[PDB]
């Protein structure tokens, strides 16, 4: 079953640095394309950084360039977010998301999300 | 006496040819029946050999 846990969750002296794990299983991760999503209490889902199914490339958001990293490995199937320097906005609920895949051929900036 | 005059063959009647089979096919349906299609912009661009 298509089933993803989300660990490594805490609270952390700000400007520190922790790493984010997510497990996959079900399917394997180097077919598909993830999103992680934060969400604030009181506030809306604010999208923080993807990866790609083939990993040439990686975006984030402008709120979070140069201070996150993203990594994936697909010989244990398991995602790591690289999170450091905290800041106080950072306080939101993460989550680990599946996006379409190249075994179904679709155009640029592809579409995802669909499951998570 | 004794003379020679001209020479005699036969002809060959048909003809046949032969190959080393035929097997070794490329692959062609997976692409005219393919699950999906490329979009109008981009396109795969698939080796045959």
């Amino acid at each position: 079953q298509v089933q993803l846990v989300e660990s490594g969750g805490g609270v952390v002296q700000p400007g520190r640095s922790l790493r984010l794990s997510c497990a996959a299983s079900g399917f394997t991760l180097s077919s598909y394309g993830m999103h992680w999503v934060r969400q604030a209490p009181g506030k809306g889902l604010e999208w923080v950084a993807v990866i790609s199914y083939d990993g040439s490339n990686k975006y984030y958001v402008d709120s979070v360039k140069g201070r996150f990293t993203i990594s994936r490995d697909n010989s244990k199937n398991t995602l790591y977010l690289q999170m450091n320097s905290l800041r106080a906005e950072d306080t939101a609920v993460y989550y680990c998301a599946r996006g379409w895949a190249y075994w179904e051929l679709l155009p640029d900036y592809y579409y995802g999300m669909d499951v998570w | 006496g004794i003379y020679q005059t001209s020479n005699f063959r036969v002809q060959p009647t048909e003809s046949i040819v032969r190959f080393p089979n035929i097997t070794n096919l490329c692959p062609f349906d997976e692409v005219f029946n393919a699950t999906r299609f490329a979009s109008v912009y981009a396109w795969n661009r698939k080796r045959i050999s």
